[PDB]
């Protein structure tokens, strides 16, 4: 029985939207953790097939040399809003000589998150956890399709976030380290997967105040599973 | 050597069976009962060993009973047998015999095996699985105390093989089988499908274990019926009486339940949901390999003369079934038997495939 | 021959009606412990109660006291003294009920299986010997009885 | 114009209409394609043609450079008008960028105009999946395929069309490396993994390949005659 | 062997040996007892118009012969010979002698239960405050009048129940029937539907008189969309006798003289084509729904499900319920029950992981085309 697409609810929230964070929760797992001396997150890529080449599923990408991204569930959706913010980022650092802050970033993106109509489609499908340094330190920050933005010290999303959540909640607190909240997370990691964790499973990126850039090549990945 | 004491003592117990005054109490039984013995209705029954019967004109009785035989044998809706001096309950009449069981239940072996089907090997293991090896082998789902699967729908386009199916289940096979096809679910008085589906599975769960095959169910939705009632709040209402029916209370039993349809998509899915059926099958046209198992096994008994190659019939038609195959393989031999002939040649082939797809 | 053949069962119900089913256990009893006891004991033991007259019964009973005593889960023993009703079997039982160290679950069905004899001839030889008197705490009274109520 | 939106999310999380495009595909005509280290093949299988009517229009496998090849599957319109949408756009990058144009720009090309073309307003998504085998730069043979989503994905063997999970088992237990070392072992492995999916009469095997500083070669079957004939000589030297 | 022939020895030793008190001691268990009923009565049932005055000259219709008016015999009491009454009148004299329960219509008899279906509370785990709900309207009142009573409350008389279908409602019915201690009563939502005109009506009132007669008792309606949703009014006069079965429910359940010691339970598919009638509290008090179980459920209902089958319990069970976002519990019973048949593929005693995921890929994957709930979650 199809109703208009932008019919509120009898409750009060709408549908579509409501199905998109349905829709968010069949996809990939990703772990984000703020630390002041610098960001660090977490993602897995969920290798299906070894005819599937590892290296070419993408879910860090990057928006600014210093604003990193992940993304979760669809990939393509993702894809076109990873590329307009770079554009929003660019724009704003002609216009002004300066970085676009990452939460002027996200109003950029919340702004047309929901934009869907028939004039003037659909709400969009990915969650979207946002970090890097600004003036105001490091910041973490996640999205939904709904556009309500909030920050969040250390977020987990999609299919395992209950209880990687929970277990973050056990493990977290304000003074942590970097190096100890990555392989904090990677535990969470290898707890809700459902393959064995290798040098091809997970990717990390790291923004830091110092190490300025993220930057995270293979094989450092292979020294952080070996310390566990 | 355990045959000869064994055989005696068994035979002994035998002739014991049969060794269960008394030909006078016989007489005095005879003596109670009328001879002409009449037959009641049973309405209600009263713990106190008269209850109320019914007679034929409406006539209603409360009535003492002849207590030797199972009076607990009886119900509302029975039949019992009384007098016409004292209309007392002479006794218990057995059942009234069988117009509905006798027409939905198929006695006879009911035609060849797998032997017959045509290279589907999947399929067959999956029907195998959920209807043969569970009833004929029930030894495998003690070891895991694992409930079998319930339900199979068989689908696919017209042709395939459901029916080959269903008669192949029918014929190796150790239980009751019922056939009612979909379509007799739809009556020109009000209030006759619940009827059907009550007394259908009342059959089922009352004589043994059975398997009840309903065929071309697909037809209920899509074919309205002048020769109705207001048909689709009955259909709807039918429906949801066979959903009850099929997955609702009271311990189900063992019953299994198959059904085939051409079109699955214009099924309610309530039905289609798991707990009532587990197990979807389709059914496709199958490849250029077995369809040679086909036209050899439809050709296994025939005089074939040897001229002619199957591989000429098989590239004919790009998504020919078993239907087609079937139906050249015998308008080739009405064709020859038309001219008083034993083999058959290419152009009765020919003229065969020319009459069977281009008319 | 037959130990050669292996398969009991039958060979052991035709060789108890020719003591000579006492060497035919001694003979027979070195590996096979669950095919013998559980098997042999099982039906002969039902079919001796069951078809069989009472005096042949002792020598199943004194033979399977003779390789039951060779073996372990003692509870067939046990079943050998509600048959027996002999007090030399508690004694040795509890001596290697003791040797295997559950406890207090076998003075419970120890109590329940016991008749009215062998817990004063058992609270009597064990008031003399006892070995840690918990046999005394149990094998008498109170001890089938403290685990439960609670 | 058509102010409406087709594809509407599902109560449980889906788009109908990506999910079940994605069934077109799987009811068409099965492409395999591995890449070798300098030679790189692919090619269709289930031509299921007529046998006694042209060929040169059925074409399964085109171009859209002269480094750049392509397959699909599902049905051929769709992909009819992605093939000239991404022939403009590839010779448009020419135009700029003095560069052949890199697969991995003609593949994100395709799959964000199939995004795009999901997310607007009431068009139908394109029940293709495209194959682009292509050897850019310094010699190096990758192999993207795409999606009615619209995810280039990156593999080393293909698993499309019509019983892909049979066509993928057997690359499963085949994937040596060893298969890739001789070209010609190559262009046989495709042979053996196709013969391994349909009835591969020899009718059928429609395959073209590039050795990277070429262009593309399809291949008179005579040679692929003899190559399942050979085939067939090392599959009787098993026993 | 020796235990068959000598089982056949003792056992046919027993019956031949019985044979000599067979042979030798030559029904009558109630033959003296029934010559005796012999001077006992034909008694023909009749049914009551009413009394007359100072005197009891009683009138009867005795159910197509005539009407007769009639007295009285010794043996009886002169108060219960109401009106309206089936009573057992003499074929000679036509005298009155026991007045008796009336008609039931005995095609309403045979949905009491009769039997107790075995569903433990334990089957439902996950649904904790819809089971403490309708535990709190079913099962208190009935065991436990003091509460409901020391503080001056009613207790709510209906509660509907509603979700996706195979969420656990038939489950949950069953489940309070096991514990129930009252004359639970089935009602399919079908047996109201008769081929005459107000027919089922009248089985409406004998549900109804059976609810009247036995105090403190449960009837169970089931999908309730058969008795009727909705009164679309057109001129072609469509769906009506329908209608008037759903208003004889309306008002023999709850209004003008309220319903007595009964509790209606109701059961649908689509709450959503209901006459707001039925909305109405007082009615239908508690609306307790079936949502889908979030993550937690569906670990639990694998242990559930995988408490009594033989898997290898060193596998973990999250990690499956984590791959079953929209999913019932009859698809979680199919997912334990098709690993199981993977099992049996192989010669096995024991699952594995890759069973279970040949499941979950089987299952829900493969056959999420149909599924049955992307169309009944927004309850058309
Ligand atoms: N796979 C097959 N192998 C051999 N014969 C077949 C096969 N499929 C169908 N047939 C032939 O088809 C007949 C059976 O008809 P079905 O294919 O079962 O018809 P049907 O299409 O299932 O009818 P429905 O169920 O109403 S669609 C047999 O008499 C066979 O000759
Ligand atoms: N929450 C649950 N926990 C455990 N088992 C469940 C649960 N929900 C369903 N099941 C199982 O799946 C079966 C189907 O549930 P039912 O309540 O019988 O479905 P239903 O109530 O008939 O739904 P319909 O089709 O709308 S009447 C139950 O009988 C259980 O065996």
């Amino acid at each position: 029985y199809d109703r208009g697409v932008n019919t509120f609810s009898p409750e009060g929230r709408l549908f579509q939207v409501e199905y998109a964070i349905e829709a968010i929760k069949l996809g990939s797992t990703a772990i984000g953790i703020q630390t002041s001396e610098g960001v660090c997150l977490a993602v897995e890529k969920r290798i299906t097939s070894p005819l599937m080449e590892p290296s070419s599923i993408e879910k860090i990408v990057e928006i600014d040399a210093h604003i990193g991204c992940a993304m979760s569930g669809l990939i393509a959706d993702a894809k076109t809003l990873i590329d307009k913010a770079r554009v929003e980022t660019q724009n704003h650092w002609f216009t002004y000589n300066e970085t676009m802050t990452v939460e002027s970033v996200t109003q950029a993106v919340s702004n047309l998150a929901l934009q869907f109509g028939e004039e003037d489609s659909r709400p969009f499908g990915v969650a979207l956890l946002f970090g890097g340094v600004d003036e105001k330190g490091p910041q973490l920050f996640h999205m939904d399709p709904s556009g309500t933005f909030v920050q969040c010290d250390a977020r987990a999303i999609g299919s395992a976030s209950e209880g990687a959540q929970s277990s973050l909640q056990e493990v977290y607190h304000k003074s942590m380290t970097l190096k100890e909240a990555i392989k904090s997370s990677l535990i969470i990691l290898k707890q809700v997967m459902e393959e064995k964790l290798n040098a091809t499973n997970i990717e990390l990126a790291t923004v830091q105040p110092g190490q300025n850039f993220h930057m995270f090549t293979k094989e450092e990945l292979e020294e952080v599973i070996k310390d566990i | 050597l355990e045959r000869i004491k064994d055989y005696l003592l068994m035979e002994e117990e035998f002739i014991r069976n049969q060794e269960q005054k008394q030909e006078e109490e016989r007489s005095k039984v005879d003596d109670l009962r009328g001879t002409p013995m009449s037959v009641g209705t049973l309405e209600e029954i009263i713990d106190d060993n008269h209850a109320i019967v019914s007679t034929s004109v409406g006539s209603e009785h409360y009535v003492s009973i002849l207590s030797f035989v199972d009076k607990d044998l009886l119900e509302p809706g029975c039949s019992v047998l009384l007098n016409h001096k004292v209309h007392a309950v002479i006794g218990v009449l057995m059942d009234d015999t069988d117009p509905l069981v006798t027409v939905m239940k198929v006695e006879k072996a009911p035609q060849e095996t797998y032997a017959d089907i045509g290279g589907l090997d999947n399929q067959i293991q999956e029907i195998k699985e959920s209807v043969e090896l569970p009833l004929t082998h029930p030894e495998y789902y003690e070891e895991m105390g694992i409930k079998p699967p319930k339900g199979v729908i068989l689908y696919g386009p017209p042709g395939t093989g459901k029916t080959l199916l269903a008669k192949a289940v029918a014929n190796q096979t150790s239980a009751t089988f019922l056939r009612v096809v979909g379509s007799e679910l739809i009556q020109k008085y009000l209030g006759d499908g619940p009827k059907l589906v009550r007394e259908l599975f009342r059959v089922a769960e009352e004589h043994a274990p059975s398997i009840v095959f309903i065929d071309e169910i697909d037809a209920i939705g899509t074919k309205r019926y002048d020769s109705n009632s207001g048909g689709e709040r009955e259909i709807q209402r039918t429906m949801l009486e066979l959903l009850n029916q099929l997955d609702g209370f009271d311990s189900r039993g063992d019953v299994k339940v198959i059904m085939a349809t051409n079109r699955i998509e214009t099924l309610d899915p309530a039905l289609i949901r798991p707990g009532r059926i587990d197990r979807k099958i389709e059914f496709p046209l199958p490849d250029e390999k077995t369809k040679k198992r086909i036209f050899q096994i439809h050709t296994s008994r025939m005089t074939l003369a040897d001229d002619v190659t199957l591989d000429d019939l098989i590239m004919a038609k790009d998504d020919l079934s078993g239907a087609d195959i079937k139906a050249i393989c015998t308008e080739a031999g009405l064709m020859a038997l038309r001219e008083r002939r034993m083999k058959v040649t290419n152009e009765d082939f020919k003229k065969s495939k020319e009459n069977v797809l281009y008319k | 021959a037959e130990k050669v053949q292996r398969e009991p069962l039958l060979t052991l119900v035709k060789e108890i009606v020719p003591l000579l089913m006492e060497i035919e256990q001694v003979d027979m009893l070195e590996k096979d412990i669950d095919e013998n006891a559980y098997a042999k004991v099982c039906l002969y033991l039902t079919s001796c109660v069951n078809y069989v007259p009472e005096p042949e019964n002792s020598a199943l009973l004194r033979c399977a006291l003779g390789v039951f005593r060779k073996f372990s889960r003692f509870p067939e023993a046990l079943r050998l003294a509600l048959m027996l009703n002999d007090m030399e079997l508690v004694e040795d039982i509890f001596t290697s009920c003791k040797d295997v160290v559950m406890l207090g679950r076998h003075g419970v069905f120890l109590e329940l299986s016991e008749d009215v004899e062998e817990y004063e001839d058992l609270t009597e030889i064990m008031s003399n010997v006892q070995l840690n008197s918990n046999f005394l705490a149990l094998a008498r009274e109170l001890d089938i009885m403290e685990p439960k109520v609670p | 114009s058509y102010d409406r939106a087709i594809t509407v999310f599902s109560p449980d999380g889906h788009l109908f209409q990506v999910e079940y495009a994605q069934e077109a595909v799987k009811k068409g005509s099965t492409a395999v394609g591995v890449r070798g280290r300098d030679i790189v093949v692919l090619g269709v299988e289930k031509k299921s043609v007529a046998k006694l009517q042209d060929e040169r229009t059925v074409r399964k496998i085109c171009a859209l450079d002269d480094n750049v090849c392509m397959a699909f599957a599902g049905l051929t319109a769709d992909a009819r008008i992605v093939i000239n949408r991404a022939r403009v756009e590839c010779q448009s990058h020419r135009l700029t960028v003095e560069d052949p144009v890199t697969v991995e720009y003609i593949t994100r090309y395709i799959a964000s105009l199939k995004q795009r073309y999901t997310q607007s307003n009431g068009r139908r998504p394109f029940g293709i999946s495209a194959l682009i085998v292509g050897f850019d730069f310094d010699g190096t043979p990758r192999l993207y395929q795409t999606d009615p989503s619209g995810t280039y994905h990156a593999w080393k063997a293909n698993a499309i069309g019509r019983g892909a999970k049979s066509v993928r088992e057997f690359l499963e237990k085949n994937y040596t490396d060893e298969a890739i070392e001789t070209d010609d072992l190559t262009i046989k492995l495709v042979i053996k993994a196709l013969l391994e999916v349909v009835q591969s009469g020899g009718k059928n095997i429609e395959l073209a390949v590039m050795r990277r500083d070429q262009s593309l070669k399809i291949l008179n079957p005579e040679e692929i005659e003899k190559y399942v004939a050979e085939i067939e000589k090392e599959k009787e030297e098993n026993e | 062997q020796v235990e068959d022939d000598i089982q056949q020895l003792l056992k046919k030793i027993n019956e031949l040996t019985g044979i000599k008190e067979s042979d030798t001691g030559l029904l009558a268990a109630d033959k003296q007892t029934l010559q005796s009923e012999q001077p006992l009565q034909v008694a023909r049932c009749t049914k009551i118009i009413n009394a007359d005055s100072e005197d009891p000259k009683y009138i009867i219709n005795v159910k197509q012969f005539a009407k007769f008016v009639v007295d009285l015999s010794d043996q009886v009491a002169p108060t219960d010979i109401e009106e309206g009454m089936r009573v057992g009148v003499d074929r000679n004299k036509y005298q009155i002698h026991i007045p008796l329960p009336p008609k039931i219509d005995p095609t309403v008899t045979m949905m009491q239960v009769e039997e107790k279906p075995d569903v433990t509370y334990s089957d439902v785990g996950g649904c904790k405050e819809q089971i403490e709900k309708l535990r709190e309207v079913v099962e208190t009142p009935l065991l436990h009048p003091e509460r409901f009573v020391n503080l001056g409350i009613e207790p709510p008389k209906g509660v509907l129940l509603f979700g996706p279908p195979g969420t656990g409602k038939t489950l949950c019915a069953r489940a309070v029937a096991n514990r129930t201690d009252a004359c639970f009563i089935r009602v399919i939502g079908s047996e109201l539907v008769q081929k005459y005109v107000g027919e089922g009506a009248r089985m409406v009132r004998e549900l109804f008189e059976m609810a009247r007669t036995k105090k403190a008792c449960l009837i169970f309606f089931d999908e309730i969309d058969a008795i009727g949703g909705a009164r679309f009014d057109d001129g072609a006069g469509g769906d009506n006798e329908v209608q008037r079965t759903m208003l004889e429910l309306i008002n023999q359940l709850d209004g003008f003289d309220p319903r007595g010691n009964i509790k209606v339970l109701m059961a649908t598919n689509r709450p959503d084509t209901l006459d707001p009638a039925l909305m109405r509290p007082g009615r239908l008090d508690r609306k307790i729904e079936f949502s889908l179980p979030d993550l937690e459920g569906r670990t639990h209902i694998f242990k559930i499900h995988a408490r009594s089958m033989s898997v290898e319990r060193d596998i973990r069970f999250e990690l499956l319920a984590r791959l079953c976002p929209n999913s019932t519990g009859a698809e979680i019973r199919s997912v334990c029950t098709e690993a199981g048949m993977f099992a049996i593929r192989a010669r096995r005693k024991i699952a594995t992981e890759k069973d279970f995921l040949e499941a979950v890929n089987k299952v829900i994957k493969s056959y999420a085309k149909f599924s049955a709930t992307p169309r009944y979650m927004t309850y058309n």
